[PDB]
């Protein structure tokens, strides 16, 4: 009932820290692989394993170790993080030629950002902006905008909730964050989203709208010697009620 | 070894055919695949092909040409929900080692039936006059320009789909922290309106 699972979904590392990416496979598949994908080159095999007790090198094995002591688990290990290990890592599996088919099943990915200095981490500020009354009167529709600003790394999930239930219809979120400072390497990020409903739905004052941003940050007792609050993994949200206008 | 795809992003009008191809260097290759990956999601196998000619699955057609060493994917009657990245993969082992191409982003732009391009000022729900501007309801031929100011922020266009009304709209968002900033200025740079 699980399939391919990867833990953690997101991670920041300071350069030089080690980490282990877990990969677990429910379906008793013999063959497991690890890939990285970078915003330029598609998927590149790192290591693979045809069976428990057996691992082999992909085309970019360097800087990574792998182990396969059991059939279920294929953890990927980064001995000493370097910035160029910033990427999305996918674990994939397939029955493995005793089970026939060539279809590869992919985990949901683990986003990894390697930075020089953990003082670079900042949770998002999150705000909701209520619909224009001009839009309402010319279009009979009503767009709310959500703005999440000043976060680093760009490890967020933004969701819209109406009357307590997550919606997807009437929504778009920028696929890419804007860098607040484009020429800067550990620049903070801004994201926007819109939710559009009918004017009539927005004009009901018992309707509740919430933009929610789950940020992934510092966690399992990293040290924090600073003035501001530890930028931990947290949800930051903003909300508004309908307005009879 | 070479698996090589078309470079993107590729913009395709709703209703037309989106097409990708992929060339492969190793003449022995036995198996060819197209994976679809939505933004922030995982690659999902959508077509498998093994023999010369065409294979068909709903709106997807794969064609393999072994003599010329390419595989294609055609997405017939394209839908904006098809906007994703599509990845060629070719098998390189007598075990099934997969080599992937670099992927091509496909953008299927909606057919806006009743264009009503307008710019609206939105207010903060609580936060004491904070300012956001929304450009919305323009046609899909419309370009949105980054009005290159230091602290004026402008997103790419994005497409929302209200299923309950069969209505899609393009929009783009701009904002700035109170630097001589009003919605009139924000967008104008987007080349020549009406």
């Amino acid at each position: 009932n699980a399939g391919v699972t990867q833990t953690p979904k997101f991670q920041v590392l300071k350069t030089g820290q080690s980490m282990t990416l877990q990969c677990a496979q429910d379906m008793n598949h013999e063959y497991m692989s690890w890939y990285r994908q970078d915003p330029g080159m598609g998927l590149r095999l790192i290591h693979y394993s045809v069976g428990a007790g057996i691992t082999d090198q992909g085309e970019v094995p360097n800087g990574y170790n792998v182990s396969r002591s059991t059939t279920e688990d294929f953890p990927l290990r980064l001995l000493s993080a370097a910035p160029s290990q910033t990427s999305v890592y996918f674990c994939a599996s397939r029955p493995g030629l005793a089970g026939g088919r060539p279809e590869q099943y992919f985990g949901p990915g683990t986003r990894l950002t390697v930075t020089e200095d953990l003082k670079n981490v900042f949770p998002p500020e999150v705000a909701v902006f209520e619909p224009s009354e001009a839009e309402i009167s010319h279009t009979q529709k009503a767009t709310l905008v959500c703005l999440a600003t000043g976060f680093y790394p760009d490890h967020v999930e933004l969701s819209w909730w109406v009357n307590g239930k997550e919606v997807h219809s009437g929504v778009c979120t920028d696929p890419q964050p804007l860098k607040e400072q484009p020429a800067l390497n550990d620049s903070r990020y801004a994201l926007s989203s819109r939710l559009r409903v009918s004017a009539t739905f927005w004009q009901d004052p018992r309707n509740h709208f919430r933009c929610q941003v789950q940020f992934y940050g510092l966690s399992e007792n990293d040290e924090w010697t600073q003035d501001r609050a530890k930028p931990v993994t947290q949800i930051v949200s903003a909300e508004a009620w309908g307005r009879a206008d | 070894k070479e698996v090589e795809q078309n470079s993107g992003p590729l913009s395709v009008p709703e209703g037309a055919i989106a097409s990708l191809n992929c060339t492969y260097s190793d003449r022995g290759s036995q198996s060819f695949f197209w994976y679809r990956q939505y933004s922030g999601k995982s690659p999902e196998l959508i077509m498998s092909i093994y023999s010369n000619g065409d294979k068909e699955d709903g709106r997807f057609t794969a064609q393999l040409n072994k003599a010329s060493q390419y595989v294609s994917l055609l997405i017939r009657d394209s839908q904006p929900s098809d906007s994703a990245t599509y990845l060629c993969a070719v098998t390189t082992d007598s075990w099934g080692k997969l080599q992937f191409g670099a992927g091509t982003q496909v953008v299927v732009t909606p057919d806006i039936q009743n264009p009503d391009p307008a710019v609206y000022q939105l207010r903060d729900s609580k936060s004491s006059d904070k300012s956001v501007c929304l450009f919305t309801d323009f046609d899909s031929q419309t370009n949105v320009s980054q009005s290159k100011d230091s602290d004026v922020y402008i997103t790419d266009k994005c497409v929302l789909d209200m299923r309950s009304m069969d209505f899609k709209s393009n929009s783009a968002v701009a904002w700035s922290n109170k630097s001589d900033f009003a919605c009139a200025n924000a967008f104008n740079n987007s080349i020549i309106p009406e």
